[PDB]
């Protein structure tokens, strides 16, 4: 967790983050990507 | 438009044939319509968020824009000159061939080097479940972190980058909410990179989960209309190619099947033995068709399969009637003169083949199991071929034993091994069999409420009833799955065939007193438990005697219910007990909620 | 927009009321939003490829362009007045509908005449397979050709019209490059109208193949929102409905099932005999409840379902003790006035009903199979009803013998019939049983590592326990299919147990002498094969006495575990063992190097 | 472009790093790319449809526009500020988070709303079929009406608002066509706002229904990718997980699968009895390995599994010799000095631990069923573990039965309890098993045509042969599925293969006379019966002695055809029998047609 | 595999041609065009 | 400039190890005078012995243009 500073705008130890679920907003990238024949054209 | 872009050849105007596909040293420049370009962007969107540990491990390159792969052409774009000139395209966006080839081996090379890396922000991520279903609950942040800064295995990733994974969690995980720089605090709301997606995932607790709710019935009405549900009881020839039928290969236990109970099995039920002799291997051998009535295979009605009898933990008495002991197990066909089921004695029996013997006697092949000495689990087996009984009106398989000299101990023994699970596998699917006849179309609404009881257990691998078997059980998963038909909503199904119900009720309390007017109430529930008894066991609509199912309107009737009950659930069908699945989901996150509480703890 | 389009009837002014769907002589006018046009252009597209087709057949009429089905009108469209009023398009692309029912039957009847000619193609294409997954591979085409002109049967369409098929064919295979015209060489790169579709199929060496590993995952992802994998031990009142229980009827063998391993089965242990009698059919038999336990189906607990007790292959002794002989067999219910299990004497036993007995005795249901004579196999069979055991506290099902005249031969025989395979089939899904009693809703959690051994093999058809084990398979398949819970890839699933271990064991050790730091290179391999023991037998999480997988965390943990783990996969999850993987589609192609190096020869 | 719009923060000149996130009060603004908003507006387009019936119940709001959640915000649009730098994008859509909440809440709200209304809508609907798929037939309203007024159960919601429901469903049932009201006639016409979709589904007469050939191709398509069936027969080591063994324990019946069908099992073949001796709980039992040879589970080559042998309904004659009797059954591991198959007496054995015995003797665990009593159904269990055997050559696990007395009557019984059913499910996917060894790697090729009839059925959950049997079925339901393997179709399946024996029968010709030259018609339908035969039992392709089949090239050929095969069905794949399944459509319309006519009687 | 000429811009047994698979081009056409009542519209 | 060379210098220190087996695989040195082997063969031959799993057989001529610049 040693501080880093610019590579990346958030620091993981940085000040007041927060870990905190809701039910709200599932977690979720982009798996399902239709490529299929008929599809993708 | 659609295709490669075209631009006729001898110039001027460009009329068909005056209009080749623009082919260039690069490739052809196929055009990219709206929705195509939807694809690579949320190919390369996927990429791109992974850019702080690009950067991070001096791989990648730079954020791949979709814009360095297209052009910007024009001429007409279409799949042939023909159509191709309706199509008049200005400065659309084309991809070349040979760039259609980087834009893919790209998304490819960068693929695996995000596939790796996503995969250790993962065994870290989920390594503390950051997604809940109802409500919210959090886990102070320091914890947690120097909580997983054990846990995380020495060779992860997760401990080399940690805020160069966590830059690109955090547009992964609307769990983790970064604190903001300037206030020092979260941000209630969390900003994941799929936003809407992740947004329209949750599962909200008006109706179970959108995502959800809306591919139970799209995968539904999938089924419905590939594997033809719809016409599930058509009164009409149809070919069993039209049923599908793949890797069906069912076994039984003959010399157990009543004759009656499946065509394709008579029985020599005579008086007395019928010992018969044959030349097999020099040896001579006696066939038995002992004390019993010995069921055997016919072969006739028989559709060219891999008849493969194995006789295995099945008693071998060669204790007692030691004339059994020597004798060879063997599966041997029997073409009879005279039809059996009326071939009394040795001289009916036209000729008799070995068509599968067991090298060694009934003393080699037994292992003793307490006394009682089973059969070493073997498998003879036959590839009989529907022309070769062509002619031979009166023909059968036996798995019986060749006693190489029959006595008076077996004389009351019959040596039938048919006792053995047999496992015959249709070995030419085109071919069906009903009623003992082969054929190459069935007719559905005949194979109901035609069959008995075990006229159905008993059926054929892949004959009509395993077919108008294999069809239902799609039809039952179809309605099992989408439609509500296991809780007191009178559900589209159960609906259908209340109106039949009434309908048919109504008609024959037309002409006399009509002292009875229809119930409904008992007729909704009688048709409840109907359209529920089908969802239950499928197969029963085929067993003579069944209530309400059998009639010839339903079926017919439930499934084109079924059908449009599918075509129109709208999204929200997950409302359904939507109050007691939220209630335990609530149940789930307050338990998740109280396990983020010790990790809150013991790792301070 | 979307949705019909409608325009102000009253004029100028539109209001949510001034409007009206614009119909007319045509039908009506539906929007034809940018998305919508893909389909029927990429429809369309597929059936314009096979222009040179229908030219050389005079069938077809000219290219299909979608713009001769469309207009140009405009207006406001949406769904219903209120909201259309805030969709202004102006020369929009609407299709009216008797136009929307022209591209519905050309794209028909084309498509009819392209899928004929198009299934000829391709027993001539495939029939060379022109498909290689790593590398490439040649097969000079002149051998080739004078190959297929053998090989493909006289009834195809690919010898009537060679390139009149081959030019429909460049489009569809990249594999045939035709030489170019003007240089009389191939190209290099192929050009079929594919172009694209066909660069994102290939198995790409980096990770196995993008349109494979994408669905494997939206298809588990599916399953995950769908059957409601999510909340899979959720601790709290459920519907049986939730899980959607459906072609479903489990089959046994009691009179061997303990009483205790599943409570709808006791059993009548007293000291002697309990021989009663009944008139059935005039004729006055006797129950007997022999010399052992005899073990009954309860009535109580026992769900209205089809009961349809089989009794075949099974022993039938009727050659010693001829008491047996001349019994019919037959299934009985049996209401005794004290509770079973404190039953001792007839008189105990309120009434016997035979609620379905097997015509002819028990001597013609009989076959001999080497001494001992067996069951012809049949199937008596109840349809015990909820209600129709209203207040009876004691009644039990029991598939006996019913002998016309008890002797002392029968004297520690012990009729029961029970030996043979039940087959109960609950019917009527809406209400499951549990522990013995019949509910409507499972409380999950409850039935986790709450039965035994084969307090679950011994669970009744459409039991909770069979219910939670249904919902469990599919969550096992989930991970088995998407997540890697089978190499040492220390996956999402086994990651999400690790975690729970760490925290348990971690508190386990808080207060006294903490003489030992968790492990975790043992905890991270123990929870490996916890989820792994998992995806093997989904079934073992419902016995008591399993490591790890039966704490309560675990499950509840795993699920949202793989749940979040499934929606994030990426596309490239196919990198796993993408080496191997690779270098097996390697070995293929250079096997398939080898046939057409064959085609190449012998068909010079 | 996609992603969450960003604009440059330092102002004017936009570089890769004067960029950032434009949040604000309002959460951050994701953009709205075409096709996104063709989901919300369709989701919003199915409840602005059910507008009627939200005034009557004075719920609702309004028509939901999807106008009224977005914004006309501008600026560079991507996923990471490298990136979003190439798409400027001015006067875009966007959506700010707190906004992508209410179209989410406010879609599902209404979605729980409507998805009420819209199930008793339905009951009533399906209750009276309006769906037919050949021709027409109407049922003149009046009746139809007067019937539904009965039927319809006094809880529905379409007897308080008829045509307040009537006015919803005439969108969505094109069967319903209103009555203008300016002529007082129908419309000929039916326009239900799913225009487009609902003519896109109709079972065109062409070819069964585009909708359907569509997806069960798609579907077939996916796992073809997926799974990997592609690679079937690929010749080299492959990771066990790239064949996602999920699911899966096989249960057997040893003491009967002989030694060779089954490495995973050694038989005791000595000449006398090996009785020896143990102290087990205090009381000293003795092993018997009786009279025959006594197969027992040998423990190399055995998967850390869950071996789990039941002992049920099977035999049990402590009747006959009391000595078995009192000896509590009991699965028992036996380390042996000298092999197996060269331990010839008790000296041999090194030691025997009771790994799981049976408390209470045998004469409890008893249960009369008619003279013969059975094991009342049991399981002993072992929990074996690779490396609790490390460096120990020679054990094995043996379900047999301690005899706490040896006898004179035991002196022929063999007390192997082994004839009971066992159920090994392995716990550890990783590792597989091979001809007898442990593994992580199968090398598919080498176990086609490998094992014998029986060195199949007597696999061992989860090994290579179960593995590549498990992959081989998938495969066999694609092309099962999808391509027609069950007709007269030469089909790119069974076109595969033909093409292989004729290069295979060609240059098998070469050299030598030559007198025979190919056939063909002949070969394509030899090839049609082997890939036929290959869709009805998949597994076949194991076993030694399959004609075609099981040659090395087939599978990896046909497996590639099917490939491609379903890759290019085109949508029309229904064309095939799509004139008998057309004239059973028409049937079923007919047989419907004339319920129709009853409604429109009995309910005048 | 008579010449033909113009019919179609290739010829079948026309001058050097070329069967040649490339795992890069898997060959594909159109078959899962997506028709679903929900997603045709 | 440091982790740049030693980033990239793994990605060519695998694929340079893949041109090797390949090269040396038919000795491209000696040490007196010179000493032909016609192309054709010598190509058609390493198509062979070289195992399945290198990198020369998947991309020929892409490593042949890096080997055309390390083997005189
Ligand atoms: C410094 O690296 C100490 C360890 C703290 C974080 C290491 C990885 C564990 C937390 C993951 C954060 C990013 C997403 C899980
Ligand atoms: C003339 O027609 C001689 C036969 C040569 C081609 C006939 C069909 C076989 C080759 C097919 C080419 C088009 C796609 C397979």
């Amino acid at each position: 967790g040693n501080v880093q500073t610019s590579v990346n705008t958030y620091n993981i130890t940085g000040d007041g983050n927060s870990f905190t679920p809701t039910s709200d907003m599932t977690s979720t990238a982009a798996p399902a990507i239709d490529l299929k024949p008929g599809v993708l054209n | 438009p659609t295709g490669k872009l075209w631009r006729p050849v001898g110039t001027s105007v460009a009329t068909i044939d005056s209009l080749a596909i623009v082919s260039d040293r690069f490739g052809q420049y196929s055009f990219v319509n709206e929705g195509m370009r939807e694809t690579f962007s949320k190919a390369l969107f996927d990429i791109n968020m992974w850019q702080p540990l690009f950067q991070a491990t001096k791989t990648g390159c730079g954020p791949i824009v979709l814009s360095s792969f297209t052009t910007t052409t024009s001429g007409y774009v279409g799949a042939t000159a023909g159509d191709a000139l309706d199509n008049p395209v200005t400065n659309g966006v084309f991809i070349s061939t040979v760039q259609i080839m980087n834009l893919q081996r790209t998304i490819a090379a960068r693929m695996r080097d995000v596939a790796l890396w996503q995969k250790h922000l993962d065994t870290a991520m989920t390594m503390l479940t950051p997604d809940i279903s109802a409500g919210s609950a959090s886990c102070n942040w320091k914890s947690l972190l120097a909580f997983a800064k054990d846990i995380l295995p020495l060779d992860n990733l997760c401990l080399t980058y940690p805020n160069e994974f966590y830059n690109v969690a955090i547009h992964r995980y609307p769990a983790l909410k970064p604190g903001n720089p300037d206030t020092k605090l979260p941000d209630a709301q969390a900003h994941p990179l799929g936003e809407v997606a992740g947004a329209f995932n949750a599962a909200t607790s008006e109706v179970g989960s959108l995502v959800g709710s809306s591919s139970t019935l799209s995968q539904a009405i999938s089924t419905m209309a590939g594997k033809d549900l719809d016409l599930i009881e058509a009164d009409t020839p149809l070919p069993v190619s039209v049923f599908t039928p793949s890797l069906a290969p069912r076994s039984y236990r003959p010399a157990f099947i009543k004759p009656e109970d499946a065509k394709w099995i008579a029985e020599f039920n005579n008086s007395s033995l019928i010992r018969k002799t044959l030349t097999y291997s020099g040896a001579t051998y006696t066939v038995q068709l002992g004390p019993g009535p010995t069921r055997v295979i016919d072969m006739n009605a028989m559709i060219d399969s891999v008849l493969t009898l194995d006789v295995s933990g099945t008693i071998l008495p060669y204790d007692t009637n030691p004339d059994l002991s020597t004798s060879v197990p063997a599966f041997v066909l029997i073409q009879t003169s005279v039809p059996i089921q009326q071939v009394t004695t040795a001289a009916n029996i036209t000729a008799i083949t070995v068509v599968s013997a067991a090298g060694a006697s009934a003393i080699n092949l037994a292992i003793n199991v307490r006394g009682q000495p089973r059969f070493n689990m073997l498998h003879l087996q036959a590839t009989f071929e529907r022309e070769t009984i062509t002619g031979i009106p009166y023909i059968y398989g036996l798995g019986t034993f060749l006693i190489p000299s029959p006595t008076s101990s077996s004389n009351f023994s019959n040596p039938t091994l048919m006792d053995g699970l047999l496992t015959v596998t249709p070995v030419l699917l085109r071919e069906t069999t009903y009623k003992g006849e082969v054929v190459d179309a069935i007719v559905p609404a005949t194979v109901m409420a035609n069959q008995t009881s075990e006229e159905v257990a008993s059926a054929l691998a892949n004959d009509a009833i395993v077919l108008v078997s294999n069809h239902l059980n799609k039809l039952a998963n179809v309605v099992g799955d989408a439609i509500p038909v296991a809780s007191r909503t009178d559900d589209s199904a159960t609906s259908a065939i209340v109106s039949r119900l009434a309908v048919q009720h109504k008609l024959s309390q037309v002409g006399q007193a009509s002292p009875t007017p229809p119930d409904y109430p008992l007729l909704w529930r009688r048709a409840k438990r109907a359209a529920s008894m089908f969802v239950s066991n499928p197969s029963l609509a085929l067993q003579v005697g069944i209530p309400v199912l059998t009639q010839s309107g339903m079926l017919s009737a439930l499934t084109s219910g079924v059908g449009t009950a599918l075509r129109t659930g709208s999204l929200g069908k997950g409302v359904t007990d939507a109050s007691e699945k939220l209630r335990a989901r609530q149940s789930l996150t307050v338990a998740k909620q109280a396990f983020f509480d010790q990790i809150g703890s013991l790792w301070p």
